[PDB]
């Protein structure tokens, strides 16, 4: 990516809740040990575009 | 918003399956109406805050 | 023209399954409803029912019940449910006093003899027994408490026979003026009014869909299927979703698991003692890209959170292109 | 047949602090990785729990008829199984039905029955002569039992009831409560090695039984075993030395609690709402940490 | 100017129907009643529902 | 907000003590739930306006 140094530091300094938007059905079906909140939101109709 | 799905809202239970398995559609419809009203209220509160 | 969010991708249940506990004995209807000697109301008999099938259609042939009132469950769902711990409280009372066997009632029977809660799930069954409990000359075997210092608590029993002191002078353990024996005997005779005829009452009390169960309806179990959206019925708990193997270790007293949202996510299969996780089979947003309906009737569909590099799409069609926003079906990619 | 105990040396009731003890699972539902708030009859944190310890060095064997204020938290620290039951009731003199829980070295027997309890019941062990070993020789509890409306006798078993020397090797915690005609018992047995008051820690009490006794309970007392042998003089009322077991009694009160279910579904921590301002904020914000 | 004890009725009175509106029966011991009237008459059994 | 405490919200009365004195826990729970839902909605309206 063409980010500068300062842009890289800024991006690393704030953590995004999503970390991407492609969370497939198989992923939420397979991670039954770990309860991510995003899977619950997606299963209850709450999507982040 | 996800956490607010654990509220009776005056219904006998907060789970649709429990209501539909204990009560037939005869008396289940009023309970499901109460749940629908409450959850729609929760969604409206979320949308207003947004 | 534009892009419109539609309902998330839905998968309909392919089939239905039923998993009830492995039992075949019929519940003791004969030993409860057909008993020769019912107890007195003041000392009411509680019997535990477990590990049996609550078919209850055998009662149609012989017994007809004057009153049958269920609380916490519809009469029609009793065949589709199974009950955790079942207690039958049996006794005999006056005909006029059957109305007192109900939640939140007052009266001699409700106060001093047999109190019911209102957080009460169960069924009260009452039937006339004038031909059994009534004999010429008066059947004085059935007693009831007529005096008590305070109301009984729910499902409390008091079998004492201490002299009741009504006035100020102590009774000192002997009868007298303002000193009555607390128990009085019903006088039941066959030629006597319907409201003052003996009635046999059985109160069945139980819980539903909260703990392991051993008394189940006459539903026939079905073979278990995994990794397919099905209409399951686990111990009377209906629903829909995909069942998968689980790493959760339920305690011996636990039957169901629940989320922060209070919905069921895990269940101990009653036939084989394993924990199955339940996951809804509808998941993933869907959008419709359309020009104006006047312009054309064509549309592209953007299935978010699916990889197109048995897909969860309505129709694969042609022109399947994977964008960072999801799988776009019906649109032709162009390098420009 | 019963006999009173005469060699008694009693002191005022010692008090100790319940260090966040007496928490039980409020329902039979599996919950994992969740903060759940529930209001119920809980033992308040840092409560005064009365302490009764039976030792010989002083000859104390205390067992008073304590009240039962809508719930009791019992906790026995022991190594030789001295505490082996309880008597619950309202008058305990055969005028009313009473509950008896007993472990008489072969079965655990529970009876709801009109007992004529003795003044100071006990379960005297004696060093038998048929074989040189420690086993149950006396059952001095009640004189009569009529109109007897419950029975939950278990299968036979055997237990090592020999009087050992050392620190307390077992801590058995119980929560009894009488609700809507149901006697609910929650239990938890944990191994400890201590010779002092209740240990620091946290242990959720799992449900044990839900007896349908349907009686009125306002008082109760503990059934202790009496260590008898040929190395002591005296008669039955005096030829006896108590064991080396202690127990603690606290009273449940209606409180709101915030429990934490971990990944494996065991309650690992709890917060007593209405204990102090810090716990009050934790209660208000629904979290175990406050910024 | 009453004390509505009504436990004296248990000795000899047996009521075929006793239905209360606006008050729970269990709370009738805990209350005071302001303007109490008793409307007395005789009908046939089939009309008691009316 | 204070004035809005004088609404039944479908309950038998706007006074909690009145409900708990007439009805018992048997029936008072639904009425108290209705009052709770109404007063919570009133609080939500106040917070949104704020
Ligand atoms: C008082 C009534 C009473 C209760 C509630 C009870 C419950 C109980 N005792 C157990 C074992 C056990 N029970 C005891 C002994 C005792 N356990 C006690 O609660 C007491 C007071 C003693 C002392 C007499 C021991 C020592 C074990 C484990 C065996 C061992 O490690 O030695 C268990 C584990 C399951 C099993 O037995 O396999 C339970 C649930 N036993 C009883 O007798
Ligand atoms: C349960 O038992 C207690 C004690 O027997 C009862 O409480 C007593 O009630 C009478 C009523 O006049 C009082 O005179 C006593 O002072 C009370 N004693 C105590 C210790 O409270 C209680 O009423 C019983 N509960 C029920 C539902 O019957
Ligand atoms: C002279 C009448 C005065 C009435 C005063 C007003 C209210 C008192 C409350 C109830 C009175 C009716 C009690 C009927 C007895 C209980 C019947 C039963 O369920 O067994
Ligand atoms: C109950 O008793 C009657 C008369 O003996 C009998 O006809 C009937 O079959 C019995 N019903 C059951 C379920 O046992
Ligand atoms: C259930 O019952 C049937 C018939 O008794 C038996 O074949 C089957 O093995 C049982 N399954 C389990 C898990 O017990
Ligand atoms: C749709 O297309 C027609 C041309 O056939 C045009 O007349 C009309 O204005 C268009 N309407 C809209 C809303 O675009
Ligand atoms: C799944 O989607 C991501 C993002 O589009 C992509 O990087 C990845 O290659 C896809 N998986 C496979 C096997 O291609
Ligand atoms: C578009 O670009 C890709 C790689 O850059 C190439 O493989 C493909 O042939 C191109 N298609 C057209 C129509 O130019
Ligand atoms: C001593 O024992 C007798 C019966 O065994 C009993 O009546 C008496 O109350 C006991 N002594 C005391 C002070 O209680
Ligand atoms: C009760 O607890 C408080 C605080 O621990 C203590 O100050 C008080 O002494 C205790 N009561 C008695 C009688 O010891
Ligand atoms: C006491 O132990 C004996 C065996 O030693 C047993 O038979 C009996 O059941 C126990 N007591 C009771 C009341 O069960
Ligand atoms: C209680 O015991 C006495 C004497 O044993 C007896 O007269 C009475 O009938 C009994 N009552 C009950 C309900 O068992
Ligand atoms: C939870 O259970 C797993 C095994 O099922 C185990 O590996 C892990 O150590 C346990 N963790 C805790 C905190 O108990």
């Amino acid at each position: 990516s063409k980010r500068s140094f300062i842009e890289d530091l800024l991006f690393n300094k704030v953590t995004l809740a999503d970390a991407g938007f492609i969370k497939q059905y198989g992923d939420c079906l397979g991670d039954i040990a770990a309860r991510d909140l995003i899977c619950a939101q997606k299963f209850n109709g709450l999507t982040v575009l | 918003l996800v956490k607010q799905l654990s509220s009776n809202f005056g219904a006998i239970s907060s789970v649709l399956n429990d209501i539909l398995s204990r009560l037939d559609k005869c008396e289940a419809e009023v309970q499901i109406d109460r749940l629908i009203t409450g959850r729609l209220q929760s969604l409206q509160t979320y949308v207003t805050q947004q | 023209k534009g892009i419109y969010q539609t309902s998330n991708f839905r998968v309909q249940p392919t089939e239905s399954i039923v998993r009830f506990p492995n039992i075949t004995n019929l519940c003791p209807f004969g030993e409860v409803f057909n008993a020769t000697r019912f107890a007195s109301v003041y000392a009411w008999n509680r019997k535990r029912i477990s590990n049996c099938v609550a078919d209850y259609s055998v009662l149609y042939n012989s017994a007809s019940f004057s009153t049958f009132k269920c609380y916490g469950v519809s009469p029609t769902k009793l065949n589709d449910l199974c009950f955790t711990n079942v207690y039958a409280d049996s006794f005999v009372i006056r005909g006029d006093e059957v109305r007192q066997i109900a939640p939140g009632q007052t009266g001699k029977i409700a106060d001093y003899n047999y109190k019911l809660p209102c957080d009460f799930t169960g069924c009260v069954i009452a039937w006339n027994s004038n031909n059994l409990d009534s004999k010429v000359g008066g059947n004085y075997n059935y007693l009831y408490r007529l005096f008590r210092k305070s109301n009984l608590k729910p499902f409390e029993r008091d079998i004492s026979t201490e002299i009741y002191q009504a006035g100020s002078t102590p009774c000192n353990g002997v009868e007298g003026f303002n000193c009555y024996f607390p128990l009085q005997s019903y006088g039941f005779q066959p030629t006597n009014g319907v409201g003052y005829q003996p009635y046999r009452v059985v109160v069945l009390s139980f819980e539903l869909l909260h703990a392991p169960a051993t008394v189940c309806g006459p539903k026939k179990s079905t073979n278990l299927v995994k990794n397919k959206c099905v209409n399951f019925n686990f111990n009377g708990l209906t629903g829909t979703g995909v069942l998968t193997e689980s790493n959760k270790k339920f305690l011996p007293f636990q039957q169901f698991g629940r989320d922060i949202a209070d919905t069921t996510d895990a269940v101990r299969d009653p036939q084989t003692l394993e924990i199955l996780d339940i996951t809804p089979c509808s998941f993933g947003g869907v959008s419709v890209i359309t020009p104006g309906t006047n312009t054309s009737n064509q549309v592209a569909v953007l299935y978010q959170d699916v990889n197109c590099t048995t897909w969860r799409v309505y129709s694969t069609g042609s022109n399947v292109f994977q964008t960072r926003a999801g799988c776009l079906i019906g649109a032709e990619h162009v390098n420009n | 047949q019963c006999v009173n105990l005469t060699t008694r040396t009693q002191l005022p009731p010692a008090y100790t602090n319940s260090f966040t003890r007496g928490v039980y699972y409020p329902d039979k539902v599996f919950r994992s990785s969740v903060l759940h708030s529930t209001q119920d009859l809980f033992l308040p944190f840092f409560s005064n729990v009365t302490w009764f310890h039976a030792i010989h060095v002083t000859k104390r064997f205390d067992n008073p008829v304590l009240p039962f204020n809508d719930g009791v938290y019992f906790a026995s620290t022991e190594k030789s199984n001295i505490i082996r039951g309880w008597i619950f009731g309202t008058t305990l003199d055969s005028k009313t039905q009473s509950l008896l829980i007993v472990n008489n070295a072969t079965n655990v027997v529970i009876k709801v029955c009109e007992f004529q309890f003795c003044n100071d019941p006990f379960l005297g062990v004696y060093y038998h002569k048929n074989n040189k070993s420690w086993m149950e020789s006396e059952f001095r509890v009640y004189s009569s039992a009529n109109n007897c409306t419950f029975e939950y006798v278990s299968q036979p078993f055997l237990m090592d009831l020999e009087g050992k020397q050392g620190n307390f090797k077992n801590l058995r915690e119980f929560v009894f409560k009488n609700i809507d005609g149901y006697f609910k018992i929650y239990s938890k047995h944990t191994p400890i090695n201590l010779v002092r008051d209740l240990p620091q820690g946290f242990s959720a009490l799992e449900p044990l039984v839900d007896l349908p006794i349907g009686i009125n309970i306002t008082r109760f007392q503990t059934l202790l075993a009496l260590h008898r042998s040929y190395l002591t003089p005296g008669d039955s009322s005096s030829g006896w030395t108590a064991g080396a077991a202690a127990y603690y009694v606290g009273y449940l009160q209606p409180r709101t609690f915030l429990l934490k279910y971990n990944e494996n579904g065991t309650i690992t921590d709890a917060v007593d709402c209405a204990l102090d301002p810090l716990s009050e904020t934790k209660c208000t914000l629904k979290s175990f940490t406050v910024e």
